[PDB]
């Protein structure tokens, strides 16, 4: 290595933390968004209701969690769908959220819990 | 057998032929067994690395029904280079074309003498390179002599390294506090999941930290109290009972607090002039002791091998999917019968999967 | 898949534009080159003296043919190597070159014609 190592990334997170969720002939507490332009969505992040990832100042727009890796240059999920899913209504979620930069979590959990999300205090 | 005398042509002189200087080698971690071997078939390799981890659990309200979760595994993957080595050499008649042979009086050079020692005047450098890898792997960055950073490990692997300091200097420092910290952090910071016995380890160190070692009081008058075969052997007997290096044939040895003391010598020349001590620890002035300390293979059993080197193909044709060998020799015939021509190749690298084993250790204290 | 289609790259120019060279120890015909600025490199690309790739207006500076192909965020070449290589006399070569935009190809292989590269005529 140029550097003296290589680190080829780490896997991705798995769609695990669901503990439970309000089973339906359709899926009432999932919604599907469109996915947006060049981003790039993983495991446990907050998108606002268009779509868009929450940055700092707008904790209050928090609206879902999505649950699917989505690849933006091949504008495919790692499951082959089409579209983004997120959870929007009552569950419970592992504590395992993924914010961006000055965002303060528990503003965001506030303004989820107001929706039925709850969150299990996860060990180490 | 007659030749001219010194100062006239027509009187003679006995020739008792010659003495040769053969230059040292050492070779002693090679002959140790620790690097396992591992050819491949290809210039790069991969690995994966899982880890997870434990807490703690906290107590809840019986009514409220709440409760506690972990955490999910972590799953990484990394790779590697490696070191290619090549040199050439070649023999033309005027190398016998009336060169007189060195241990004879009227006897001349032929070519099979001639390819015999450069052959071995080869494989000696091969060896030579061999052992400075090993030990440069030992040490936990491997770097070619040049100086050029090949593998990290302390950084393909997230990990620190760590250093004891003994304080030999100091009449009154203790002894068995240093060594009861390096068997602790062996023994902890494995991570193999199965009981460990830190006390399998192997201890070498340089001349220096060697005699201040044996010469601290609090050991001399320890052994020196004692009346038993081993206390007498050490304090009026002689120390040299340990295995052969490439030179001598015992290496300095001392036992104390369950612990096993070897002092290796072993140092080569760059092709730039300089020396390279293969015990010395880097932008360490020499004047102070030092030493390094690695678990041995049964520490850990041959299922869960530690130490390995893997060996590439060559790149010529004939070779593009082979297992790949230790060391090759080619040769070939010059234009019109005017000389023979010799190349040697090689393609390796030695790392450890574990790095966070290797500690150093040093007499002087901070 | 989003547009109907996907794909996932071609294979990379193998090295075997080599058809004949002079070969004798230490690589006579083969200079080696330090990659800098992450540039990507690939077989049949010209370089500069200082390594980087020509570049319009600048044919009369060509030095030397890529051989190897190089990452640029591994650091590595494709074979594991730190450096690059590249053909600077005597040496003869199919005529599947890569040039940079508005590059003359005439230019560059003139200027290399005047250190022994040939090129032979291929038939597609």
């Amino acid at each position: 290595a140029y550097q003296g190592f290589t680190k080829l990334g780490n896997r991705e997170p798995l769609n695990d933390i669901i503990l439970w969720e309000q089973i339906t002939p359709t899926g009432h507490s999932r919604k599907e968004y469109t996915p947006q332009a060049s981003t790039e969505y993983r495991v446990g992040e907050v998108l606002k209701a268009d779509g868009t990832k929450v940055q700092a100042g707008e904790e209050a727009q928090a609206d879902s969690v999505c649950i699917v890796n989505f690849y933006a240059d091949l504008q495919l999920s790692y499951h082959g769908q089409l579209k983004v899913v997120g959870i929007h209504r009552d569950a419970e979620l592992k504590d395992l959220l993924t914010l961006e930069a000055s965002v303060d979590a528990a503003a965001v959990k506030t303004a989820l819990a107001a929706k039925g999300i709850d969150f299990v205090p996860t060990g180490l | 057998m007659l030749t001219n005398s010194e100062k006239s042509r027509f009187f003679l002189a006995d020739l008792t032929g010659e003495v040769q200087s053969i230059p040292n080698t050492y070779g002693y971690i090679s002959n140790l067994g620790l690097f396992r071997s591992a050819p491949i078939t290809q210039t790069t390799f991969l690995m994966d690395l899982t880890d997870w981890d434990v807490s703690l659990l906290d107590a809840v309200d019986r009514d409220s029904r709440k409760a506690e979760t972990s955490a999910p595994e972590r799953v990484r993957q990394i790779s590697f280079p490696m070191m290619y080595f090549k040199e050439v050499e070649s023999i033309t008649p005027d190398e016998i074309q009336g060169v007189r042979q060195p241990g004879t009086a009227n006897e001349l050079t032929t070519e099979a003498v001639v390819r015999a020692k450069k052959l071995m005047k080869i494989r000696t450098k091969f060896d030579i390179t061999r052992e400075f890898l090993f030990m440069q792997a030992l040490k936990g960055k491997v770097v070619d002599a040049r100086g050029t950073l090949y593998a990290d490990l302390y950084k393909q692997f997230d990990v620190e390294k760590k250093t004891v300091y003994f304080d030999l200097d100091n009449p009154n420092a203790d002894i068995d506090a240093s060594i009861e910290e390096l068997r602790m952090h062996m023994e902890d910071e494995a991570k193999t999941g199965t009981v460990i016995n830190g006390e399998e380890i192997h201890v070498v160190v340089d001349r220096v930290f060697f005699s201040k070692l044996v010469k601290h009081p609090k050991i001399r008058d320890a052994y020196l109290a004692q009346q038993t075969p081993l206390a007498w052997q050490q304090i009026t007997g002689s120390l040299r009972t340990g295995g052969t290096d490439g030179v001598q044939a015992h290496m300095n040895t001392f036992y104390y607090g369950g612990v096993k003391f070897v002092q290796y010598n072993g140092k080569f020349k760059d092709k730039r002039g300089k020396v390279h001590t293969l015990v010395s620890i880097d932008s360490v002035a020499a004047t102070v002791g030092v030493g390094h300390a690695f678990p041995n293979v049964s520490m850990l059993g041959e299922a869960n091998n530690i130490f390995e080197v893997a060996y590439g193909p060559c790149p010529k044709m004939g070779y593009a999917n082979t297992l790949g060998q230790e060391l090759y020799v080619f040769e070939y015939e010059k234009d019109r019968d005017e000389g023979i021509d010799f190349e040697a190749h090689s393609y390796m690298l030695p790392y450890c999967t574990r790095p966070q084993l290797l500690v150093d250790v040093r007499a002087d204290a901070k």
